[PDB]
């Protein structure tokens, strides 16, 4: 898996690969690892599929009732805390990392890491087995003040680069752009991927 | 895997005289081959006529020490009197045995006066076995100090020697010498020697320097 | 053990503590950890005491044979090679951590040799259980081309930091100053812990030990 | 532990122009006492003795293999061995088995056959020598012996003063060790004579 | 440890050594390995010192409660049974405690062996501890049911002294008791090495 | 926590005339990966107390929530009483010991710095409940590198000024950056005085690499 | 699990050994002999692991017999005990260590009677009396209690019988019969077996 | 769980529920007990169509103890079976059998507990 | 390591058990009894781990005695054997499993004599003859060879003696004395112990 | 460790970090991991220090005698096979990866990987614990036809990027440029390193 989230002025971009693998076996080659927690809040799933899906579902349920009682859409900080609390309370029994990103009327576009029950707000964040091979790339290619299109391009190049080096990442790239306007879901097919050195 | 224990070192010693009791310890707190602090004495005043020396895993020393303090207060409120040295010793055996399957990693030596005003020493193992002694060494250097005490205080292995009782002056110099010898040979004993003297007047404290390496 | 080394203006200075511990019990308060290799090559040892003793002895012996045959003063890189290749063959089973310091036709050199056979040439180094205390003092105040007196001071401070901070280290600081005109072995250059005296009045009156058997064998017949 | 299988204690102590060497006399296998007169101190010259504690079989093998090399040495050299040379000879012997050692920690005590100056030393199981100017200890009660020695030892003791110091240091040390004891034997080595004494010791 | 007890014409003899060991280190040269529950009830102790002291003191508290409740002392069979049940309750927990409950009740002299497994045997001779085999050899060789009090005291003191000589985990002093119809009497507390020296001097 | 995840390295601390100073880098490592190079491992507890933590970051963030809420609770009473540095240190010992005794520790080693009633406070607590006071503290690998330098200066001059303590701490952070492979050249320095708790950062040490030519 | 005992008197050595050859829960032999004649005045009593005991005892025996053939005289009990220890110690750190516990009883023309104890590690001890096996835990204190250095052979057999009776009473293993032999200036003498 | 206090004190210091339970005893068949020298005798007052065995008011608790009752017979059966279990539980915990006083003390404390 | 044996005849059940109580290498007791009376006509012979044997046997005994007190009649040997099996099987997968091997011998007025074998797993078997312990490996073939269903009590004791002699001859463990009892229409009868010099 | 080698027209560029670490302890912070095997042949050392130094020394000795018997400087392919054969013969007992690069009058500038006893010629190659984090970077930044200065810049940026992410890499960067003209050794100090995103 390679998951990635980038903050911009007015929203976030989230991306993931599509490979689900049981060892050397690709069980699902077109899995969308970007799940909605609320109207403008999404999470990026990595690690154990069963744990990631269980946490995402409980967080979506908790946030739905929270949103209704508060008479407003939940804050992205409330969503990130909801996820972080489940991941931290059950840290010895869960093996998933759910990156939480989205938009708010108070803080706007924000990206949060919950790795092992911690919580940190990042300009961008990468996760999954594939993130290992692109740490230097994201450090060399990240520039502050990127536009929504520049963030999508960055996420696509970084995820394509990891997909090519990582046996556990592959398939298509799923992109999601969350702004005040709504959410744009996009798919970059395995044939239309950006090309780099591959020898 | 996680180990709930760690060895922090330290040596304790108690001597009971006709009308006194000494409880001494070094002041070094260690971990591995490093020193946490050079000012960690191991004597804890419980009542005006009883002090306790504690050595071993320091997390347990702190905890057990606070438990003893709370228990003395609980007893004073229920019985309208302070716990005697003997009563503290019997109670401490039960607190240690309450943890027989997750022991407190603490070597305890109680020193004070009994109800006849005579000196009393009570030594324990981590799980609660105890008895009253005339003298006892505990902690890292206990094996070094004890045979000297057996010889010089118990008069063992000596023929044609006057079995003269132990005076406070004589005991003080012997505690100072054994802790100088212990600091020379035990890496976990050093920095300073805290001596607590219990008498009818009360509790006096002395601090004497020990080797810093 | 805290062993340290340092390269200064006109040579090298090797430093060592004097404690030998047998598992948390101090066995020797005054052992020599600075070993002779060649007149202008010395070696500090740490690790398994027997392995450090026999490996230094072996290379000093090989270096005497090398110098006798060549007719020249031995090189510091030769003792590094010989030590390295002997230790490598034993796969770390010969537990000798050594600091080789010396002066040859190419100037002062300092090396760290590890039990597995790896090495490094350095301006300053520290080994033993007290190596991080010594290394902190060296990183904090080392400057290249130090005077003999400035380098000796830094070395004594580095070994002392280890003596006081490390439980496996103690006693005195021994040092060896190697220059182009030979080596000055400063046995007990400093004693961080001043004589710890006591009222050790422990005397037994003759007859307090009960004896069961006695046999006297004279030797005056041979004399 | 291998060293505690048989147990035992050995110690050497330096005096003014004399040396002392002492050992316990127990031969036991774990908790069972077998013998109360086991020899642990072996003469290597008129004024030179070796004390061996540890695994009983290796105490006997090291003493026998050392005697072999010593006899060949004094025959080739036509002279009595010096104390320091006997130490180096034991070091070589022990280090030859660096990766499968003898389970014994020797103690050497003697006077120079020419200079008469007292010598004491000890070696670990793999032959690392340690010379001291006071005392050396080896055994299952090394902590007990270090405490007794550190407290009782004095710089220039006369033969009788030394005899009482080493006796009380051994007696009181081995009486806090379950697997050492059954008696203590002491050798006082002077220029003119060797005094050997067995002490009245605890038998439990 | 070495503990022994035997019934004879004049009651029950009960003897113990006094050594405590922390591995090969002698942590205590003289511990009391006998608990005096009441004037007609003793308990010898071997195994884990803390287990012995706590459980035998818990049996003592229960015996005391029985006397307050019934105005009569507990029987040796009921006291040994109470301790045996305490051990059964903690089976598999790693307790280590061998004891002999020795006394005099309405059925005459009583002697029971109780284990940390819950073993409970009545009998007229037992020995527990690391030195028990050495005590059995001596005790069995010199035993007669018609031994005089002084002949019985010699057998007890000898079985323990001889066990302390061979067993490295036994030593110190012999603490011997004689359980008579009118209660126990502490016979002696004698240094075991002095006894062994005395035996040797007679050879 | 049975297995720590994102961890922080050494936390330093030294008492000076008029207060305490603590220092800690801003790194969260995931094994050898310098995964988060901009996280604060220092916390202002109240006006008198500050805390720095080595070990698992998620466990530190939890403690920071529990501690922060305790301070809010106390401030709601407004009764003239407030937790002293010594009481926070005491609470943290009980909290760590309690978690250790349940075989589920909070995987951290902490340094509590404080200033109350004219006295400087410096205390250590580890994941087992081992606690004590000292004139200087250094957790993790800093106990081997930084503590010998803090003690060397405190031997010569037991009472340092705020500037003397600050320069010494900055020299320790430089030695730690050079010798600790789990450190980063980005750190904070927090100071507690009569004025309160001030956290400064991000700071960096001027490195020198001239030995690369020796 | 097997039993060896030796009692050395002023001019003799009395030795005994059990007669059971066992396999698992079965006594396969009730009349088995554990003693080995080395010389006219030396017996080697051997116990331990199944193969090791006879292999080790027989090798020593044939090499002791080889010495007699090559030189016209036999090895002394001391020389035989030390030769046995040298072989056992040399095998200790080798591929083939022998798990044997033994007793060597002998009579020398100059030195007199001797009893040597040796364990499988090859520690060698001279003893006035000794025993091997679990039985020694029950019988060593009987010998401590009744043995005196001037014990007559008549008294030694009653002391031996006391030990063997203790095994019948307290030892959980059968062991009903025992081989009994005594060595003196006139060689090795077979005594009647002790039976229960 | 039903936690109502059934037996409580009345203004005069009476426990009416216990006094009402004594009225039920007063209506039971007369039971008589006599302690002799080597024997103890129990006798109880007495339908032709009834099997006498199924309705005997003299029960054995253990080999050495027996009892008779007067009052509510279903209540008696509960007291009797608890006494019977207790006699065996006593032999199991202390070995020795129950005394007449020990089992009387057990039955009396059971009855008292049901009043508080 | 301990021995139990039962031989069921036409109107009786003969049982025997060793009398050793042992600890480590020592015979602590030579007169120990391994039989437990349940009813007037039932014996439970119990063997196994040190604590378990008496704890289990006594609990069953007191509950069998409780049945007699509550109902005025005793449990049949079958009902007692099945009640013993139910308790042992219920503890099997619990925190407290008892490591006991046992034999239940009884006489019922209607069913006649019965011998039940039960192992620590709680398997229950009715047998004409049975044995427990390592001794059973040496004595089961003796019973296979000489047992006939019409064996008289006189002949049964001779057969029992043949088995006990084999243990003296071939079993490595001491076991010198044996408790012997027989049950019939008149209850439990103590016979003389079998002893070997 | 982070080691890197790049082929260009007329020679090679090799780079390494300078950190030698025993767990969390930096034992040597200025170690040069670029060792000469011959006049124009170098190797980059990674893995076990004792093994890497032992192999490098035996290879230098073998190649010196080879060059003298052949009266020519050894081919880089001969140096590559000398190292490779040693690493392969003793693959179970050795734990080092020696990258071999240099210049020849026959094949010019060539880079060879000898990972676990295999042999492969690469346009560029990366190795060491630090190489993991820069796979995506080297795949995104590598361009064919780079000049000697562009190769040095690429090696420096890639190694600096790994040094910042890897706890086991750090210090200064050592560069070596091998051409027909000779060898140029260069050092980029820990203060003069290229800067990228580092938060
Ligand atoms: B990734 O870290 O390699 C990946 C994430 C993944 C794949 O499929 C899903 C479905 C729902 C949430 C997350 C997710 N992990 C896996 O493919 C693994 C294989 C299997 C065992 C752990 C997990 O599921
Ligand atoms: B014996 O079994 O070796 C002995 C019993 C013992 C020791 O101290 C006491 C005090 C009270 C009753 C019994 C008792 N045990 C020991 O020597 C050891 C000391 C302690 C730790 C293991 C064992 O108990
Ligand atoms: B690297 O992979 O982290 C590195 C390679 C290295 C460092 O220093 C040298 C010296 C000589 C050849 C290679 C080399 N490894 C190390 O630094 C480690 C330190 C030590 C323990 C494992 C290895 O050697
Ligand atoms: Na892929
Ligand atoms: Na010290
Ligand atoms: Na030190
Ligand atoms: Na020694
Ligand atoms: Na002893
Ligand atoms: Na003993
Ligand atoms: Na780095």
């Amino acid at each position: 898996t390679t998951i990635m989230a980038v903050e911009f002025d007015g929203g976030v971009v989230m991306g993931s690969d599509s490979r689900v693998s049981a060892g050397e076996a690709v069980v699902n080659r077109v899995f969308d690892k970007l799940s909605p927690l609320h109207e403008r809040i999404y999470c990026a799933l990595s690690g154990s599929a069963a744990d990631a899906q269980a946490v995402a579902d409980m967080a979506a349920y908790q946030l739905e009732l929270h949103g209704i009682e508060l008479e407003e859409p939940p804050l992205v900080l409330a969503a990130a805390n909801v996820v972080r609390n489940i991941s931290y309370k059950y840290r010895e029994d869960l093996s998933a990392h759910l990156m939480v990103a989205g938009w708010d009327q108070r803080e706007g576009g924000q990206v949060y890491g919950t790795l092992g029950g911690m919580l940190t707000r990042q300009p961008f964040a990468i996760g999954g087995s594939g993130s290992t091979f692109i740490y230097g790339y994201v450090d060399a290619a990240y520039k502050p003040g990127m536009s929504p299109e520049e963030c999508r391009r960055f996420t696509t190049d970084a995820i394509a680069l990891a997909m090519s080096r990582d046996g556990s990442s592959g398939g298509v790239i799923y992109l999601v752009t969350i702004t005040a306007a709504g959410v744009d879901h996009r798919v970059i097919l395995g044939n239309e991927l950006p090309k780099f050195y591959d020898e | 895997r996680f180990s709930p224990y760690v060895f922090n070192g330290g040596t304790i010693l108690a001597i009971a005289g006709e009308d006194f009791a000494i409880v001494a310890s070094d002041t070094r707190l260690s971990e591995g081959f490093s020193i946490h602090t050079r000012d960690s004495p191991k004597c804890y005043k419980l009542t005006d006529k009883t002090v306790i020396g504690c050595s071993g895993f320091h997390g347990d020393c702190l905890t057990l020490t606070k438990i003893i303090e709370a228990r003395l207060k609980m007893y004073k409120h229920s019985n309208n009197k302070a716990m005697t040295t003997g009563a503290i010793a019997a109670m401490l055996s039960t607190i240690l045995y309450s943890r027989r399957f997750f022991p407190y990693y603490v070597y305890n030596i109680i020193g004070g006066l009994d109800e006849e005003g005579k000196g009393a020493v009570y030594s324990f193992d981590p799980v609660g076995s105890y008895q009253r002694d005339s003298f006892k060494a505990g902690g890292s250097a206990s094996a070094m100090l004890q045979p000297l005490l057996d010889n010089q205080v118990g008069f063992k292995n000596m023929q044609n020697v006057e079995h003269v009782p132990l005076s406070l002056d004589r005991a003080m110099r012997l505690v100072k010498d054994v802790f100088i010898s212990a600091a020379e040979r035990d890496v976990y004993t050093g920095d300073a020697l805290r001596i607590c003297i219990v008498t009818k007047e009360g509790i006096r404290e002395e601090t004497v320097s020990l080797r810093k390496d | 053990t805290t062993i340290a080394g340092l390269v200064f203006q006109d040579g090298v200075i090797l430093g060592a503590d004097t404690r030998a511990t047998n598992d948390s019990v101090v066995a020797d308060k005054s052992c020599e950890k600075i070993h002779f290799i060649a007149p202008k090559i010395y070696c500090c040892g740490a690790g398994v005491a027997a392995d450090a003793e026999m490996t230094t002895r072996m290379v000093a012996s090989k270096m005497e044979l090398h110098a006798l045959s060549t007719g020249r003063e031995p090189r510091v890189a030769t003792v590094t090679r010989i030590l390295r290749q002997t230790l490598f063959r034993y796969q770390g089973h010969v537990g000798a951590s050594l600091i080789v310091g010396g002066v040859d036709l190419t100037g002062p050199q300092l090396y760290g040799v590890h039990p597995h056979g790896s090495y490094s040439r350095l301006p300053f180094t520290a080994l033993g259980s007290g190596q991080d205390a010594a290394l902190a003092v060296l990183e904090d105040r080392f400057q290249p081309n130090m005077t003999l007196e400035a380098a000796q001071g830094l070395l004594v401070e580095a070994v002392t930091a280890g003596i006081l901070g490390d439980l496996g280290s103690g006693g005195n600081v021994d040092a060896c100053v190697i220059t182009k005109t030979g080596a000055k072995l400063l046995r007990t250059l400093s004693s961080p812990t001043e004589p710890v005296k006591r009222s050790g009045r422990y005397h037994f009156v003759p007859g307090t030990t009960a004896v069961l058997t006695q046999t006297v064998k004279p030797l005056t017949l041979e004399l | 532990s291998i060293m505690s299988y048989n147990g035992g204690a050995v110690m050497a102590m330096k005096g003014k122009n004399c040396v002392a060497i002492a050992a316990d006399r127990r031969f036991g296998i774990q908790a069972q006492m077998v013998t109360t007169d086991f020899q642990k101190i072996f003469p290597m010259g008129d004024r030179l003795y070796i004390g061996l504690a540890g695994l009983a079989t290796d105490v006997q093998t090291v003493a026998q293999r050392l005697k072999f090399r010593l006899n060949l040495y004094e025959l080739k050299e036509g002279r009595q061995i010096k104390p320091y040379t006997l130490m180096s000879m034991v070091a070589n012997l022990l280090y030859e088995k660096r990766f499968g050692p003898y389970y014994t920690e020797p103690v050497i005590a003697g006077l120079d056959p020419k200079t008469f100056k007292p010598f004491i030393c000890s070696l670990d199981l793999i032959g690392c020598p340690m010379v001291t100017d006071d005392f050396v200890v080896s055994g299952t009660c090394a902590e007990q012996m270090y405490g007794m020695c550190e407290s009782l030892w004095e710089p220039n003791m006369d033969p009788d003063h030394l005899f009482e110091t080493i006796s009380q240091a051994m007696l009181n040390a081995v009486d806090r060790d379950a697997v050492s004891g059954m008696g203590v034997i002491v050798h006082i080595i002077e220029k003119d004579k060797i005094t050997t004494r067995t002490l009245k010791a605890r038998m439990d | 440890t070495t503990t022994l007890a035997f019934k004879f014409q004049h009651g029950v003899i009960a003897a113990v050594d006094s050594r405590a060991s922390a591995g090969s280190y002698i942590s205590a040269l003289r511990v009391n390995k006998v608990i005096e529950i009441n004037p007609y009830l003793l308990g010898t102790m071997s195994g884990c010192a803390a287990d012995c002291q706590y459980w035998e003191r818990l049996l003592a508290k229960e015996c005391r409660l029985y006397y307050l409740r019934n105005g009569e002392r507990i029987s040796v069979s009921a006291a040994s049974k109470l301790l045996s049940n305490m051990m059964c309750q903690y089976r598999g927990m790693g307790l280590s405690m061998g004891s002999m409950i020795c006394g005099w009740d309405k059925k005459g002299p009583g002697l029971y062996y109780v284990d940390e497994h819950g073993t409970r045997l009545s009998g007229n001779m037992f020995s527990t501890g690391s030195g028990n085999t050495y005590a059995y050899g001596v005790m069995d060789s010199g035993y007669r049911p018609n031994l005089s009090p002084e002949e019985a005291y010699d057998l007890g003191r000898r079985a323990i002294a001889y066990a302390t000589h061979r067993d490295s985990y036994s030593g110190g002093v012999v603490n011997m008791y004689h359980m008579k119809e009118d209660g126990w009497v502490k016979v002696e507390s004698t240094d075991v090495s002095d006894l062994l020296h005395q035996y040797r001097e007679a050879n | 926590t049975q297995n720590p995840m994102v961890t922080g390295t050494s936390v330093l601390g030294v008492k000076f005339e008029g207060g305490v100073v603590i220092a800690a880098d801003m790194l969260g490592s995931y094994g050898s990966l310098a995964r988060f190079r901009n996280i604060s491992r220092i916390m202002r507890v109240n006006n008198s107390t500050m805390l720095g933590a080595s070990g698992d970051y998620a466990d530190f963030q939890y403690l920071k929530q529990v501690l922060g809420q305790m301070v809010i609770d106390e401030e709601l009473l407004g009764d003239g009483h407030s937790y002293s540095p010594r009481a926070i240190h005491s609470w943290l010992t009980r909290a760590m010991y309690s978690r250790r005794s349940k075989m589920n520790p909070l995987w951290n080693t902490m340094v509590i710095g404080g200033y109350a009633d004219g006295e400087s406070f410096l205390g250590y607590v580890d994941m087992l409940g081992v606690a004590y006071e000292a004139p200087s503290l250094a957790t993790g690998y800093g106990a081997y590198l930084a503590q010998p330098l803090l003690r060397e200066v405190l031997e010569k001059q037991p009472v340092l000024s705020q500037t003397e303590a600050r320069d010494l701490v900055e020299r320790c952070m430089r030695v730690l950056y050079y010798r600790d492979a789990r450190s980063y050249n980005r750190f904070q320095i927090a100071t507690v005085t009569e004025k309160g708790v001030e956290i400064e950062g991000p700071l960096s040490t001027e490195t020198n690499w001239d030995i690369a030519h020796m | 699990m097997e039993y060896l005992i030796g009692i050395q008197g002023p001019d003799y050595v009395l030795v005994a050994s059990d007669r059971v050859a066992a396999s698992n829960i079965v006594q396969m032999k009730d009349d088995h002999d554990k003693m080995f004649k080395m010389s006219e005045k030396i017996l080697l009593l051997c116990v331990g692991e199944a193969g090791d005991t006879v292999q080790f005892a027989e090798y020593i025996q044939k090499n002791v017999q080889l010495y007699k053939m090559r030189n016209g005289y036999e090895l002394s009990p001391t020389a035989a005990a030390n030769f046995t220890r040298r072989n056992l110690a040399d095998c200790l750190r080798s591929r083939t260590p022998y798990h044997v516990n033994l007793l060597l009883a002998g009579y020398d023309e100059h030195e007199g009677p001797a009893l040597y104890y040796m364990d499988y590690l090859a520690a060698l001890a001279k003893a006035p009396f000794a025993a091997h096996g679990y039985g020694a835990f029950l019988t060593l204190s009987i010998l401590d209690r009744y043995y005196t250095p001037t014990i007559s052979r008549e008294r030694a057999v009653e002391l031996l019988r006391k030990c063997l009776e203790e095994l019948q009473k307290r030892f959980i293993l059968n062991l009903p019969t025992f081989s009994v032999r005594i060595i003196d200036k006139n060689g090795i003498h077979d005594l009647d077996n002790i039976s229960f | 769980s039903y936690d109502r206090a059934i037996t409580v004190f009345s203004p005069d210091g009476h426990l009416f529920q216990v006094e009402y339970a004594q009225e039920a005893v007063k209506k039971g068949s007369t039971a008589v007990g006599v302690r002799g020298r080597d024997i103890v005798v129990l006798g109880v007052e007495k339908a032709k169509l009834q099997d006498e065995r199924t309705v005997r008011k003299i029960c054995a608790l253990d080999d050495n103890v027996c009892m008779a009752f007067a009052g509510l017979t279903a209540d008696a059966r509960i007291v009797i079976n608890r006494a019977r279990v207790e006699c065996q539980s006593h032999r199991l915990t202390v070995e020795d059998p129950v005394t007449v006083e020990y089992i009387t003390r057990y039955i009396a404390s059971l009855k008292q507990r049901y009043t508080q």
